[PDB]
């Protein structure tokens, strides 16, 4: 009996008493999310304390089998990820001081509210108050009022915990063999002992910013052009070389774009495809949303919908008294129960949506054969890049014709091209510098570079050359404004936002050219290519079973990150941006301030 | 001359678990295969060796009505040279197998909202089941090195595994309700028969 075949038996235990248990925690986050009252919230945490007393548990019989000792990869895996300590190698002073911190961050940020200065009785909480300012309003002081007030009460009791937070995270990295807290967090893509494959966890960091400098030409014109744009909606304001005013990118940071889309739109004479009209002339409730999106999917291969699936999802707001959280959500409750959560009303927002989150499920079904701690995407940007090419071709002319839900008479001319384009950059491309930036600065901070007494400075510093965004007031170092996204103050990596972006273009080039798409990719629809299902199912059940890198071949046939087929999209954008910016400035400059 | 008591074996209010499956053994009665339907939602009737087609013609020594729970997935197991922790551990059948294998889901009768651990199956057993044998016996399991001495801890597990089923676990998850109709056929009178 040698230690290899003891961690065999070791881990075929864990998987079926880890099974059990995950499930209990899953319908007990599940029936609490459904129904939320003061009994289901003991039971939550309930059936969550002992699973995370189990697993802490589990880790420490784990230790014995050592992993030089392992050769089957897919048992060292297994090992790998059981054998994480994180919180607990800190002293039982220290893990208590982190989660006192974390849980006071979360709770300043979520409960945070800032209240009016003519009127010191009412105030406004992030949602639905000032977000509800930073999306429709046009005014720029009620704009910088409450980008201001947000990052200097929120922001400002932030500073100091970030400043411990960054401490004690760091010694939890390093205790566990990782360079920083922002080393631990690339851990998620590393590769290791498989030869043609592998992939270290600095690599993420050169690939990021290589990928980057070919964005750049993209992002510089959507900027200028975005800009001239807005110089015309803010006259006064802005300047025509210099970057935009932090406040006027459509929300609280800038984080997406889509909401300039009023002030930028191309072509406004012509509409937008909107197809929540037509819906409800045909007698659409959520029953048919799914079962139109289980369609979807059964046409290029892949399985229905479980018969659990229908019987216990929640697809409607129950509404009345029963109270919900309506984010949609995709569960994979395990031992063959899926199940989505989703308040739907019957518009094209959700009709989308729900192709997404059912892209989730398909891929949770899919890898469902593996053992217990392989159920989960190659790599964090995985899964959610499954769910977007599902809303990619679902919301194309050519799957809404195919359904009955836009007339075949109606005709995709240029200039709907560039309208649909520019609104699908606005989100996808406006958000890759701002994601980068972000979790470059935080990288930055655990790994030293940035003193404390520069965090903000270094922040906008980068927030002008990177972004190309700049602060509409200026900011000494009792401000944490990264602390006030919700990402930060809660310990989140945000990296995956943008590999999940660049894997999902990758992913859509490589279906629709299996399913011999000719066009645009983004007119694409890989509706009833069966080709095209198989290749993304070959990726899909692996799970965490295969390195990321040896995932993304099984689709793209390449073993790492890139960005060209991101650029390929918007390519018909990209020439039409040229043109638009021929007279103006393309590219910003760095000490320019609407605040003198 | 009286009926087979197919009604006790099928019907039952508890079946077993499968590491102790039960046998009833069929001698000396008339029978009438044909009422072999309780209308269930996933019923199966894979039946070797002899044709499960008229299957009221064929009369035979002996008919061992094994009787047992598994979940979905497992169902396949139940059948000549397969594999997997029931076929390899818990009840085997032979290559050259002569008789019906008749399952159908059960979910309705066996799961609970709490869980239901009263049906067992053997996760680890040191060597692989011969042909209808049977282990029923707690002996803790070693994988290691150091002797167990009959209790449990590193690298010495109980080798009896609960299923928990809950209604609201899935097709392959869900308790099937197997029942196993061994033909045995020696120089014997062969008494089990009828039309
Ligand atoms: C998680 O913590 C445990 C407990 O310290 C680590 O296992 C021990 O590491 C020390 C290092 O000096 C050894 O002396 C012990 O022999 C190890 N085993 C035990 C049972 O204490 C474990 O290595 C840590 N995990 C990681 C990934 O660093
Ligand atoms: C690793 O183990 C699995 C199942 O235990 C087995 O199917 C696989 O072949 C093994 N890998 C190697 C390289 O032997
Ligand atoms: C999916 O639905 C179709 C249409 O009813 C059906 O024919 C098919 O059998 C279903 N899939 C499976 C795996 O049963
Ligand atoms: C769900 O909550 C409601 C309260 O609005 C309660 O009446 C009902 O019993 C709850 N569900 C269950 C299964 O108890
Ligand atoms: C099974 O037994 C119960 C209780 O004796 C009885 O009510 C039922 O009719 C039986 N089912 C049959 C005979 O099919
Ligand atoms: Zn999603």
């Amino acid at each position: 009996s040698t230690i290899e075949e003891q961690a065999k038996t070791f881990l075929d235990k864990f998987n079926h008493e880890a099974e059990d248990l995950f499930y209990q925690s899953s319908l007990a986050s599940w029936n609490y999310n459904t129904n939320i009252t003061e009994e289901n919230v003991q039971n939550m945490n309930n059936a969550g304390d002992k699973w995370s007393a189990f697993l802490k548990e589990q880790s420490t019989l784990a230790q014995m089998y050592p992993l030089q000792e392992i050769q089957n990869l897919t048992v060292k895996l297994q090992l790998q990820a059981l054998q994480q300590n994180g919180s607990s190698v800190l002293s039982e002073d220290k893990s208590k001081r982190l989660n006192t911190i974390l849980n006071t961050m979360s709770t300043i940020y979520s409960t945070g509210k800032v209240c009016n200065p003519d009127n010191p009785q009412e105030c406004l909480l992030l949602e639905p108050g000032l977000n509800e300012i930073m999306a429709n309003s046009l005014d720029y002081n009620e704009r910088l009022w409450a980008w201001e007030s947000w990052r200097s009460e929120v922001g400002k009791q932030l500073r100091p915990l970030y400043e411990e937070y960054v401490v004690l995270k760091n010694e939890m990295a390093r205790a566990n063999h990782y360079e920083d807290y922002g080393d631990y967090w690339r851990g998620d893509y590393e590769v290791n002992g498989v030869d043609g494959y592998d992939y270290s966890r600095g690599q993420l960091i050169e690939d990021v910013e290589h990928t980057f400098e070919e964005i750049k030409p993209l992002y510089e014109h959507l900027h200028a052009y975005v800009r001239a744009k807005l110089m015309n909606a803010y006259p006064s304001y802005i300047s025509p070389i210099g970057c935009l005013p932090a406040h006027l990118l459509g929300d609280m940071w800038g984080r997406f774009w889509t909401n300039l889309y009023s002030l930028t739109v191309p072509f406004g004479q012509k509409p937008n495809i909107d197809v929540t009209d037509a819906m409800v002339d045909q007698a659409w409730d959520a029953q048919r949303i799914f079962k139109e999106a289980e369609k979807f999917f059964v046409s290029v291969g892949l399985p229905n919908m479980t018969q659990g699936f229908w019987e216990n999802s929640m697809l409607t707001d129950p509404g009345n008294v029963q109270k919900a959280v309506c984010h949609p959500t995709a569960w994979d409750l395990g031992k063959g129960d899926f199940r989505i959560l989703m308040c739907t009303k019957v518009t094209m927002d959700d009709f989308l949506t729900a192709h997404h989150e059912m892209g989730h499920i398909q891929y949770d079904m899919a890898y469902a054969a593996q053992p217990f701690l392989l159920r989960n995407g190659a790599n964090e940007g995985f899964h959610e890049a499954v769910g977007e090419i599902m809303s990619l071709s679902a919301a194309t002319p050519k799957h809404l014709k195919s359904i009955g839900l836009l007339s075949p008479d109606f005709q995709e001319d240029n200039e709907t091209e560039i309208n649909f384009l520019l609104k699908q950059a606005l989100t996808i491309v406006g958000t890759l510098p701002f994601t980068y930036m972000l979790e470059k600065w935080r990288w930055m901070v655990f790994k030293g570079e940035i003193p404390k007494d520069q965090w903000m400075k270094k922040w906008w510093e980068m927030k002008r050359e990177i972004v190309g965004v700049v602060e509409p007031v200026p900011h000494d170092e009792t401000y944490c404004d990264p602390a006030s996204l919700f990402h930060v103050s809660n310990d989140y990596s945000f990296i995956r936002y943008y590999t999940r972006t660049l894997y999902q273009f990758q992913f859509q080039e490589a279906l629709c050219q299996a399913a011999k798409h000719e066009g645009p990719l983004h007119k694409c629809d890989i509706s009833n290519s069966t080709e095209a299902g198989q290749k993304l199912f070959n990726m899909l059940r692996l799970g965490k079973s295969e390195p990321w890198t040896l995932a993304l071949e099984n689709v793209v046939g390449a073993k790492n990150m890139n960005v060209r087929p991101l650029l390929n999209y918007f390519e018909p954008l990209f020439t039409w941006l040229k043109d638009q910016n021929k007279n103006s400035f393309v590219g910003w400059s760095t000490d320019w301030s609407p605040y003198a | 001359t009286n009926l087979c008591p197919f009604d006790e074996v099928f019907n039952a209010t508890t079946f077993a678990s499968v590491y102790a499956w039960n046998r009833k053994r069929i001698s000396n009665c008339v029978a009438d295969y044909s009422v072999l339907y309780n209308f269930a939602p996933f019923f199966a009737f894979k039946c070797y060796g002899v044709s499960p087609t008229k299957l009221n013609d064929l009369c035979f020594t002996n008919v061992y009505a094994d009787s047992f729970v598994i979940r979905g997935n497992e169902v396949s197991q139940i059948a000549p040279g397969q594999t997997g922790n029931i076929a390899d551990y818990n009840y085997k059948l032979p290559d050259d197998f002569t008789g019906c294998v008749i399952a159908w889901n059960s979910n309705k009768l066996d799961s609970t909202v709490g869980g239901n651990y009263n049906y067992r199956y053997r996760l680890f057993r040191k060597s692989k089941l011969k042909p209808f044998e049977r282990d029923i016996s707690t002996e803790i399991y070693q994988a290691g090195n150091k002797p167990c001495n009959g209790v449990a801890g590193v690298n010495c597990y109980f080798p009896l595994q609960s299923y928990g089923f809950r209604p609201t676990y899935g097709v392959g998850h869900q308790p099937y309700r197997v029942v196993v109709l061994s033909f045995e056929l020696l120089h014997a009178p062969a008494t089990v028969c009828g039309p």
